[PDB]
C-alpha cells in the first residue's frame, strides 16, 4: 500500500 | 423540594425508544460508578432521559405525564432492557427513596437507584452554529466516515474534519491510504462564521445514523459539537489532533480519466478479488473501451473479469486495494462514477457522476473519494 | 477414461448450492491440506460433490451436463464462494492439468488442484432403513435436539437416541437437566423391525435444519442384523451424508417420565415466554424465575436487591393445591419454544421433583381436586426445577 | 440445579 502523505 | 419524589406516566415505546438511544454507549462499569446510570427529570414540559461519560453526551425529551416533578438516577442498561421488553402498554414509574417502582400492565419492578446529588451536569449547547435537513446530514457523514482510520492506536486518523464558511460546510477524513471529502451548503446562523473542527469519527457517524427521521439537524460549535434536533440532543468532545491540510493532496488534472457503472464494478471486485492474496490487492488494466480486472496468484487461484468502460487517455495499469475501493464506490451513491488517474504510483480521484487526447481536468463535484494504489 | 480430464456444464445456482451444501459440513478450517477441498467427479449425466469432515460426510449430487468424464479436487471453501458470487448464468468447468478453468459470464477462474490421490475412501451408506417428511424431521430433531447435553467429558448426554419399533420412532435427549421426547410414525423399510441407536446431537440437529425443503429425508442404519454397525446415513433431495453413531448407553428414560402429577397448569405459550425473558433481566446470573402456583393466577419473580426485582403475574387454568417452584429461565423457556403449541400443560408433584410439559391444542381439554394421569402425547419435555432460596 | 437422575 501507498500513501497520501 | 418535596415528599413524593419523581413520578409519571408515559408510553412503552416512546419510553423504551428514548432510553435505548441514551443508554447505547454508556460504560458498563466506570471508575465514576454514576456514569453507568442513566437520569430521568420529569417537569411541565416532559420526562428528559439523560446520559454521561465525561465525553459524550446524550439527552432525549419525551411528553410524559408528570405526576409529581423529580430526577432519578437508575442503572442504564438494565432500564433500556426493561423497557424494550415490557409488554404494549402504559409505564408507571415511581421513585420510592433510594428504589424506583416501576409497573407496565402486569409487570412489576423494583429497581435500585444512586445519588441524584453525584451525578455530572451536563455541558450547556454552545450557541447554534447552523443547520441542515437531517437527511443530508445523514449522507454527508456516511461518505467520509468510511475514509478514517479505524484504530486508536493511531488516532489522528480517527476523526471527521469540519470545515464550515459561510453556507459551506467540508468534511475530510482519511486513513493515509485514502481521502473522503464532501462540501453541501447548510443555513448558517449567521453569515460570515468560519470555524474548523476535527471530531472523532464512529460517534459523528452514530449521531447522523440515528438522525434519519428525520426533522432538521442543527450543530452547535463553541470545545465541543452539540447536535440538536429531533427531540434529541449530544454534544461530543473535540480531538486534539493535527488533520492533514488535504487540498494539496486532490489533483487539478489528469493523465487519464475513466466513468464506468458502479453496480457492474462493485460486484466485479467482490468476485474477482476472492482468489486476491489477503484481500491485498485487485489489479486494473485500463485500454479503451475495456477494464480487465484481476489478482490472486498461483497460490490460491487467479481471477479475471473484464468490463466496458469510457476511457481517456493512453492504457493505465494500477492496482487497488478491493475492500478500499468498494467501500469509495459505495460511497458515491451514483449510478456511474469517474476515475482520475495520472500514474500506477499516485492517486486516483473517484467522482460521482450520474475530451480530446490531452490532459483532463477534474470537474468540480460535491463530493470526491481520492484512493492511493498498491504497489503491482 | 482418456486425455481430457474432467469438463463439464451446469447453471451457477445450481452449482453453488451444491458446493455451499458440502462446503458447510466441511468447517476444515486448518491442515491438513487434503481435508481442506472438495472433490468433484462428472460421470452419466451427473454431477457429484463430495467432501468429509470429523464424524460426518456430504456428498451433494447435481445434475449436469459431462462433455468428459473425470475427477478432481478444489479448495472447498473458496469454490463455494466462487460459485455464490458468479453471474447468473451457465458455469463451464474445464480441469487443465493440475488447475480447474472456470467460466460464467464473462469471468473466469484459474484454480489450483491437489492431488486426487490423496482423498479419502469415504463409508458406504448403509440399507435404508425408512424414511419421513423433511419437515416433520425437521420439527422432531429440532424438539429433542434442545434437551441434549453440550458436553465433552460425558458422552452419553451428547447424543440423540433413535429407537425404531415398526412404523413408530421415539426420539429422545438429555443433558441430565431435562428430557424432550417425541414420537412419530414414518414410512418404513423393515415394518415389523426393531432398532435403538444412539446418534451425536450436533450433527444430526444441524443435518435437520439444513434438510429442510423438501422432499422425504431417508435415514439408514441396517437391513438389518438383526439396527446395524456403525453408520447413520441421512439422505435424500439429492443430497447424502453419514455419521458415526455413539457407542455410549442412553439411560432408560420411560422410568422418570411421571404417571401421575398433583398439580396441572395449561397457559398461553406466547404469553408466559415473554414474562419469562422479562423478570429474569433482573436474575443474578439467569440462575432462576420462581413461579408462585395458585389457582387462576401464577407469579413469577426473580432478581436480587443488588441489581432489581421483578414480578409478573399471569392467568392460569390450575387445578390441584398451590404450588411454588423455581426452574432455569434458559432451560424453561427452551421447553416452552419446543412445544411447537398455543398452549402448554405443565404436570407438577413437589418443587424438587420433575415437571413435565406437554403440548396442548389451541382449544379441547375439560378434573376437580384429586391427583391428575398424564395425558398421552407425542411430544413431551420433562424439566426439573431448581432449589428455592 | 436438580438432576433427573
Ligand atoms: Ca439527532
Ligand atoms: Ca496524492
Amino acid at each position: 500500500q501507498a500513501d497520501l502523505f | 423540594v418535596g415528599l413524593t419524589d419523581l413520578t409519571f406516566r408515559l408510553l412503552r415505546e416512546s419510553f423504551a425508544d428514548a432510553v435505548s438511544w441514551v443508554a447505547k454507549n454508556l460504560p458498563a462499569r466506570p471508575a465514576v460508578p454514576v456514569l453507568s446510570g442513566v437520569l430521568l427529570t420529569g417537569s411541565d414540559n416532559g420526562l428528559t432521559i439523560s446520559g454521561f461519560d465525561y465525553e459524550v453526551s446524550a439527552e432525549a425529551q419525551v411528553g410524559a405525564e408528570i405526576v409529581s416533578p423529580g430526577s432519578v438516577l437508575v442503572s442504564g442498561r438494565l432500564l433500556s432492557d426493561i423497557t424494550r421488553a415490557l409488554p404494549n402498554k402504559p409505564v408507571d414509574v415511581h421513585v420510592e427513596g433510594n428504589r424506583v417502582a416501576l409497573t407496565c400492565g402486569n409487570a412489576r419492578f423494583s429497581l435500585p437507584t444512586m445519588p441524584v446529588e453525584d451525578y455530572p451536569t451536563l455541558p450547556t449547547l454552545p450557541e447554534e452554529t447552523g443547520l441542515l435537513p437531517a437527511e443530508l446530514f445523514a449522507e454527508a457523514i456516511s461518505q467520509v466516515a468510511i475514509a478514517a482510520g479505524r484504530d486508536d492506536t493511531l488516532p489522528m486518523l480517527t476523526g471527521i474534519r469540519v470545515e464550515i464558511l459561510g453556507e459551506t460546510v467540508v468534511l475530510a477524513a482519511t486513513d493515509r491510504f485514502r481521502l473522503a471529502v464532501r462540501e453541501l451548503k447548510w443555513s448558517a446562523s449567521s453569515p460570515d462564521i468560519e470555524a474548523a473542527v476535527l471530531v472523532p469519527a464512529k460517534t459523528l457517524a452514530e449521531a447522523a445514523k440515528a438522525g434519519i427521521g428525520g426533522s432538521d439537524v442543527r450543530l452547535s460549535l463553541g470545545g465541543l459539537l452539540g447536535i440538536s434536533g429531533n427531540g434529541k440532543r449530544s454534544t461530543t468532545r473535540l480531538l486534539d489532533a493535527e488533520f492533514p491540510k488535504f487540498r494539496q493532496l486532490l489533483p487539478t488534472e489528469h493523465t487519464a480519466v475513466a466513468t464506468m457503472d458502479v453496480a457492474e464494478l462493485i460486484e466485479a471486485i467482490k468476485l474477482v478479488a476472492l482468489v486476491a492474496d489477503r484481500g491485498a490487492q485487485v489489479r486494473m488494466e485500463f485500454a479503451d473501451g475495456s477494464v480487465r480486472l484481476s489478482a490472486g496468484a498461483d497460490d490460491v487461484g487467479r481471477a479475471e473479469e473484464d468490463l466496458v468502460v469510457d476511457y481517456a487517455g493512453e492504457p493505465l495499469t494500477i492496482a487497488f486495494n478491493p475492500t478500499y475501493l468498494t467501500d469509495g464506490l459505495s460511497s458515491l451513491r451514483s449510478e456511474r462514477v469517474s476515475f482520475g488517474f495520472t500514474t500506477a504510483g499516485k492517486s486516483a480521484l473517484l467522482r460521482p457522476v450520474s475530451n480530446g487526447n490531452g490532459p483532463f481536468p477534474a470537474v468540480s463535484t460535491d463530493y470526491v473519494y481520492l484512493l492511493m494504489p498498491v504497489r503491482l
